[PDB]
């Protein structure tokens, strides 16, 4: 469960993303792609290249679909609704996978973000993107 | 251990950079904090209750050095850890009980402080070498649990 | 989620399990710890040889808890409520531990109830677990 | 594999008592079943709409038996799981595009099947030298996932 002190820091930190939301999620991926080579299994129609376009629009996708999570950070649930049908129905994509990208989205927010990757915020970060995590893989059976 | 001699590269020419004393105790300090369930095994370190406490805590700083210190180790000898971390293996597990899931957790936190003090220089390939060594690590310190 | 079919295969296992209850919890304990010795990490205190006094009364209280859960079915949360809190507060034990505990249960059921261990009943049966797994780690953080 | 002499030898008897027939129908049906997020595999089967036309379903079947059939070859092969699986895992990670995680669902689901066929014979200990032998498999077959 998010606290409220976890919600600001959610916020603050991810507000300093801003505009490079995009750009980090697609580093996220190539992170991904790269230390836990299985989860390529679910990208056999991508190129998966350095610098791939496919990469860097699914990148801007999935920081898109985290920045509206912060937006309604209170209704989680319902506000992913459709990505966790999707997820659960047509993907089909082992839970094990999501800490896996939640895992590399920390070390790239962590890589870009100096000042603002304190622990306490690293605690709440870890616990939003467990709680994203938990929703998109909430209706599998 | 899979390692390639290009992969090992990166790994130790990283490392290299590393305050070990410094780096430690962030280390196991952050892991006392994104994931307070293992503090369950420090009861002995005083003051826990709020992050400051933790990363201040001076036993929490000893003790990481420690930790990083045979992960150092660990380094020099890429090609047998399970030799070189044997006794520290019956240790976690007969003296001290630790389930080892929790081997990953720190590692997983160690890469993210290795991200958060280098930065760009963390790449993508950088980073794959020490996600398989600090997962080498950890199957060693579990493989002699019985 | 436990559909209305889950539940009633459920309850219907379960019933032919009856009397034998604690006797197949210390089973499926015992397996475990065989199986899957990183386990015994959580039990340092017990006399862990083969059907000790232990190991059997607390497969009768493991058991019991799972009668209280199928008797509850449609309430999970509320009547776990407890072991929610001593599994997450004071146990803190890693999640992935309660997989081992599930198909362990799942081997001994399946190895005493030849007729009832179904494919559909072994379903409801691993959907059953599961949730029950959820409820208490559910105040992990 | 550390498997014991007196594991091998429990998991080598009991194997040679097994229908391959109906225990490989039962593994995968009974995966597809449990576990339906697998189906994504198998959508060119056919009827996986219900219970009873999974496990009626002959193409499953059929493959249950193919897929027994390539463990009992590595039940002979103990000692070299890896290299005798290689082909296989190329080809689960380089056509097939299956997730090694699914590998140990099947895992389990067999453990399970053998302790529904076996009952008292499928004791503890025995399943605990069968649990090796699904985890090793496995593994095997992710080696050489790229
Ligand atoms: C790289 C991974 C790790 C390494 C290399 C490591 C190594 C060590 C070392 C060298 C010691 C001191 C040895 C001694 O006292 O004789 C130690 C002690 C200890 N370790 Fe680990 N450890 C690691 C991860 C962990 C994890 C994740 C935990 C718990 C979650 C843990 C739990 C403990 C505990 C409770 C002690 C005793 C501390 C005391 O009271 O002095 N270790 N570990
Ligand atoms: C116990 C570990 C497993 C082994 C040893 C195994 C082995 C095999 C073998 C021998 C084949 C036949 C290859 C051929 O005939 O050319 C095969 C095909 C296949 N396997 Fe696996 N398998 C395992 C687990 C899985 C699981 C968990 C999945 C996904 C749920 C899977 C997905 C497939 C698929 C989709 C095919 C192609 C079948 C076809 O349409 O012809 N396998 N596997
Ligand atoms: C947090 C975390 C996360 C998130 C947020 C997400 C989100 C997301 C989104 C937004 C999308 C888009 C879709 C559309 O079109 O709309 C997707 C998709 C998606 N996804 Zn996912 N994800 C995730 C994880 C994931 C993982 C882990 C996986 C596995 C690996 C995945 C896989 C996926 C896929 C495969 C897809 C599809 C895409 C294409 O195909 O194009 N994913 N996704
Ligand atoms: C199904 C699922 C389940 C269930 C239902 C349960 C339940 C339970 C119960 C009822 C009890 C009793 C408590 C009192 O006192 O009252 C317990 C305890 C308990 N528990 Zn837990 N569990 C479980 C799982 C588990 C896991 C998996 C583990 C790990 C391995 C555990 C660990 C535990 C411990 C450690 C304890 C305590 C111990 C003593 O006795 O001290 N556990 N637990």
């Amino acid at each position: 469960v998010l606290s409220p002190a976890d919600k600001t820091n959610v916020k603050a930190a991810w507000g300093k993303v801003g505009a490079h939301a995009g750009e980090y999620g697609a580093e996220a991926l190539e992170r991904m792609f790269l230390s836990f080579p299985t989860t390529k299994t679910y990208f056999p129609h991508f190129d998966l290249s350095h610098g791939s376009a496919q990469v860097k629009g699914h990148g801007k996708k999935v920081a898109d679909a985290l920045t509206n999570a912060v937006a309604h950070v209170d209704d989680m649930p319902n506000a992913l609704s459709a990505l966790s049908d999707l997820h659960a129905h047509k993907l089909r994509v082992d839970p094990v996978n999501f800490k896996l990208l939640s895992h590399c989205l920390l070390v790239t927010l962590a890589a870009h973000l100096p000042a603002e990757f304190t622990p306490a915020v690293h605690a709440s970060l870890d616990k939003f993107l467990a709680s994203v995590s938990t929703v998109l893989t909430s209706k599998y059976r | 251990m899979h390692l390639t001699p290009e992969e090992k590269s990166a790994v130790t020419a990283l490392w290299g950079k590393v305050n070990v004393d410094e780096v430690g105790g962030e280390a196991l300090g952050r892991l006392l904090v994104v994931y307070p369930e293992t503090q369950r095994f420090f009861e002995s370190f005083g003051d826990l209750s709020t992050p400051d406490a933790v990363m201040g805590n001076p036993k929490v700083k000893a003790h990481g050095k420690k930790v990083l210190g045979a992960f150092s180790d660990g380094l020099a000898h890429l090609d047998n850890l399970k030799g070189t971390f044997a006794t520290l293996s019956e240790l976690h597990c007969d003296k001290l009980h630790v389930d080892p899931e929790n081997f990953r957790l720190l590692g997983n936190v160690l890469v993210c402080v290795l991200a958060h003090h280098f930065g760009k220089e963390f790449t993508p390939p950088v980073q794959a070498a020490y996600q398989k060594v600090v997962a080498g690590v950890a199957n060693a310190l579990a493989h002699k649990y019985h």
